[PDB]
């Protein structure tokens, strides 16, 4: 699911996932 | 930034990870 284009929700999501219990950052520029 | 480098082109893992806490 990583290695294509991820708009929106889709990109959180996959943060989400591959972030795991670290969390992450979504800062859209 | 994550929006130019992983929604205008296509994502990879290394980018992702960068943005893990």
């Amino acid at each position: 699911f990583v290695n294509q284009h991820l708009x929106g929700s889709h990109l959180v999501e996959a943060l989400y996932l591959v972030c795991g219990e670290r969390g992450f950052f979504y800062t859209p520029k | 930034g994550i929006v130019e480098q992983c929604x205008a082109s296509v994502c990879s893992l290394y980018q992702l990870e960068n943005y893990c806490n």
